């Protein structure tokens, strides 16, 4: 009804191809898809060894870790953004 | 391919003219974040580390007037800790983090490109007016600062291990 | 183009030079929120507060009215040891005069010049020369004042001694 706003940088990230365009990686949108699926194999064996060294948590849980924990879940959204990167033939 | 790692391609992002460029940047994590960003870290990191580097030596050589009865025997790291119960510690954050705060409206002007990173014009005794003597002062500002920053990793670990210190663990 | 102050960064665009005071000294860019002389009214008003009361601070622990509660020599300490209906006074006092003054008039009714409340009983500034050096002069021995009396203010609270004393006095030889 009025001029809706949107940060500036703001793109056009509407997709009907077989893979989003890169610019919906933001940031990562020129990484190689080598080289996010060995940063999503990396980040989940990180990510697993971490969390089962943890698994059962004490009140003294070592915070290297607990951070490290992290990678599982990232690892995810970097196999995501391997696939993608493969099919925009990156 | 890159000056560095032959087998490896050049860096995209990074460029020649850009001060202590050896096209090193295997995992290219230049393309993945802004260059004057990182290049604007790149140089606080050095000088920082340049400071603490000659600091780590210093200590060992000669302590200031009356420190000796504050620090018992710490070194490197330990001293931290005394320095952080008394005021030491808690009066250098507050005036460098007064600096910070100005550095954080510069670091602002590098990211916009208005003004090259890491410069805040700060030359008290002229040093680099020739505009050739600039270039390799820049250089050698560069490769001392990665010196440091190695250096200080190196010799806070040689601390961790032993207690020693610097200048000490050389003589044994 | 660029701040003389801070050299790295560009000048701010309110100030032009013109105001008396000015060495390109924003970097934090207040002045483009804020209106430039409502700006300098309070940094002169908080200035002449500060001039006054650095002063006041030394005096007070120099001299002593004859009386009890007057006598106190750390400034703050005597602040509560005089009576509040003192203080009561001065504050109804300085609520007045700030009506008297602005012919009760706020920010947005207030802008006159910058500063120039106009009260001259004595006009040391009779030549337009010599006036300008007295602005400049006024300026920065506020900016003066206002860092000092912070400084002493807080001296009084951790030595507790006023200020002369602990000039002096500093803690020598021991940790
Ligand atoms: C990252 C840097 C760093 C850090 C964290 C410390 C931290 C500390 N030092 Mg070390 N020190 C440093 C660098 C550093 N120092 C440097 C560069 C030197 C000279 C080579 C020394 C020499 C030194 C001695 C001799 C002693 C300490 C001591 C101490 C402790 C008490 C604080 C004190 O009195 O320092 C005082 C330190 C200084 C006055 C030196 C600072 C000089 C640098 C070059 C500052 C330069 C500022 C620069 C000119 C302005 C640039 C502006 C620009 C950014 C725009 C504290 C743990 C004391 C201690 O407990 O020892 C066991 C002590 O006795 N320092
Ligand atoms: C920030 C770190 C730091 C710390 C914790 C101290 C701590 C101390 N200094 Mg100080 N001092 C420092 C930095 C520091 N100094 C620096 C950077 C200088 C200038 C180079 C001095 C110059 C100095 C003098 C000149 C004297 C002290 C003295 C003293 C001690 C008085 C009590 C005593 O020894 O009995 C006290 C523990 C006194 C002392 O005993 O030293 C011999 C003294 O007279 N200091
Ligand atoms: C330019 C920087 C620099 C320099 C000159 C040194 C130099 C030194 N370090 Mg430090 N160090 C550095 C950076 C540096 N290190 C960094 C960045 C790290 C990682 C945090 C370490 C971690 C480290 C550890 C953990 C140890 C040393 C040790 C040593 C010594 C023996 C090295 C050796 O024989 O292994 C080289 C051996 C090879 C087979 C390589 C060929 C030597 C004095 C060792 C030592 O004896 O100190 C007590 C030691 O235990 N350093
Ligand atoms: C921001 C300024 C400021 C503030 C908040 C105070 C506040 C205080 N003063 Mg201090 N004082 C000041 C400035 C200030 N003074 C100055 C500038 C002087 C002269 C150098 C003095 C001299 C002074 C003395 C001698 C004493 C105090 C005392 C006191 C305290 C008790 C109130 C009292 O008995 O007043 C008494 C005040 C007087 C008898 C005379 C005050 C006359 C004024 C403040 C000086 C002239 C100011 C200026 C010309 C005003 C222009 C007005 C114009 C805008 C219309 C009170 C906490 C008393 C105290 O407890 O001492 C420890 C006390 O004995 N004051
Ligand atoms: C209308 C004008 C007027 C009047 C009538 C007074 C009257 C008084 N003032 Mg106030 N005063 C005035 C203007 C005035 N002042 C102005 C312009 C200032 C400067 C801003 C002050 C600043 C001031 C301070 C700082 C103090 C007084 C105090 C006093 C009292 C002193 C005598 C006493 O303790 O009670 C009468 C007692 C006796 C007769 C027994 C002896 C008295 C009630 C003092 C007081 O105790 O406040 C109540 C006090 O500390 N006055
Ligand atoms: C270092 C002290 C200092 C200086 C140089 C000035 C200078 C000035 N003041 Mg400021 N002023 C000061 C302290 C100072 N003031 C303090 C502490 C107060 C609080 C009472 C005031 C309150 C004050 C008012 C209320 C006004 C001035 C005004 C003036 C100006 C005209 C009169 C003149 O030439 O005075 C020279 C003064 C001295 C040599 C001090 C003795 C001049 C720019 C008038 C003006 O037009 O401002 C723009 C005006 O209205 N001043
Ligand atoms: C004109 C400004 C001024 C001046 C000259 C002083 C001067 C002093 N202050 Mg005050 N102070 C000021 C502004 C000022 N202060 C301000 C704006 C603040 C912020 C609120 C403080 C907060 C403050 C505290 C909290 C303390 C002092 C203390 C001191 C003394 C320590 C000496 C020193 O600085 O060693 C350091 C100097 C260097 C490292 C050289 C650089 C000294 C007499 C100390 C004191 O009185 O001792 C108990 C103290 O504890 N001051
Ligand atoms: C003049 C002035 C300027 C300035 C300035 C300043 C303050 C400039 C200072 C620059 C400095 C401080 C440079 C210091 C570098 C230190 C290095 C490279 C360390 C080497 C150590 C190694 C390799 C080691 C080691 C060790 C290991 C690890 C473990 C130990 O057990 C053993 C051992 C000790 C062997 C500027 C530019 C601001 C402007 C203007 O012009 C005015
Ligand atoms: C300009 C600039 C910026 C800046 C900055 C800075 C450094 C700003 C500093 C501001 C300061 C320090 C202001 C101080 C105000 C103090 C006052 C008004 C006290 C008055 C005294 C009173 C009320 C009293 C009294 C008393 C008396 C006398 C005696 C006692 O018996 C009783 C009592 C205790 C009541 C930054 C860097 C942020 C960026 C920006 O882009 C550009
Ligand atoms: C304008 C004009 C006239 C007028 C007038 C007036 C009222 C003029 C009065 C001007 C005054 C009172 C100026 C005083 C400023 C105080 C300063 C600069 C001190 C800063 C402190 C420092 C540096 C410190 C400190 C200290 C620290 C922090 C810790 C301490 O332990 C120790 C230590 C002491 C070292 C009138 C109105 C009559 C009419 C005329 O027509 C026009
Ligand atoms: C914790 C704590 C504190 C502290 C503290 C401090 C000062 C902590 C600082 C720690 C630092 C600076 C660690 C840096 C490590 C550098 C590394 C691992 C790089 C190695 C190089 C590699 C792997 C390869 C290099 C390479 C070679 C060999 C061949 C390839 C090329 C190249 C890249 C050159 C305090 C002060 C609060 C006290 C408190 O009580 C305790």
């Amino acid at each position: 009804f009025s001029p809706v706003p949107s940060p500036e940088g703001t793109k056009e990230t509407y997709w009907e191809t077989k893979a989003p365009s890169s610019d919906v990686l933001g940031i990562g949108a020129g990484v190689s898809s080598g080289n996010f699926a060995a940063a999503s194999v990396f980040a989940a064996l990180v990510g697993g060894y971490c969390t089962g060294q943890v698994i059962p948590l004490t009140v003294e849980p070592n915070p290297l870790f607990l951070a490290g924990s992290f990678l599982l879940p990232y690892s995810w959204a970097l196999h995501v953004a391997a696939w993608i990167q493969k099919n925009n033939g990156k | 391919m890159s000056e560095s790692v032959p087998f490896l391609k050049k860096p995209e992002a990074l460029d020649s003219s850009m001060a202590g460029y050896a096209g090193f940047d295997p995992l290219g994590l230049s393309s993945i974040a802004d260059i004057k960003f990182l290049q604007e870290s790149e140089i606080k990191h050095c000088r920082i580390a340049m400071l603490a580097a000659a600091g780590s030596i210093a200590q060992d050589i000669f302590t200031f007037p009356g420190v000796s009865k504050v620090v018992g025997t710490a070194k490197m790291t330990g001293v931290h800790d005394v320095l952080v119960k008394q005021g030491a510690m808690g009066q250098i954050l507050l005036w460098t983090s007064f600096l910070e705060v100005f550095g954080t409206i510069a670091l602002l002007e590098t990211l916009d490109g208005k003004r090259a990173p890491g410069d805040f014009k700060f030359d008290p005794l002229g040093f680099s007016k020739n505009a050739e003597t600039a270039k390799r002062y820049q250089l050698s500002e560069i490769k001392n600062g990665r010196l440091a920053m190695l250096a200080t990793g190196g010799m806070v670990h040689g601390y961790f291990i032993t207690g020693k210190g610097p200048l000490e663990l050389l003589t044994n | 183009d660029m701040s003389a102050s801070v050299p790295f960064l560009p000048r701010p665009a309110a100030l032009d030079g013109s105001m008396v005071g000015d060495v390109g000294f924003d970097p934090l860019g207040f002045t483009t929120k804020y209106d430039i002389k409502w700006l300098r009214e309070s940094e002169l008003k908080h200035g002449r507060v500060c001039m006054l009361a650095s002063l006041g601070c030394i005096v007070q622990e120099i001299v002593h009215l004859p009386f009890e509660a007057t006598s106190n020599p750390v400034a703050s300490e005597a602040f509560f040891q005089v009576p509040a209906g003192g203080l009561w006074q001065i504050f109804a006092g300085i609520g007045i005069v700030e009506h008297f003054s602005n012919n009760f008039k706020m920010s947005g009714s207030t802008m006159r010049a910058p500063g120039n409340l106009g009260f001259d009983p004595l006009n040391f500034g009779k030549n337009p020369s010599a006036r300008a050096r007295y602005e400049l002069a006024e300026i920065k021995n506020g900016r003066l004042a206002m860092l000092g009396f912070g400084g002493m203010i807080h001296g009084c609270f951790i030595t507790g001694k006023g200020p002369i004393g602990a000039l002096t006095s500093m803690d020598w030889h021991q940790s």
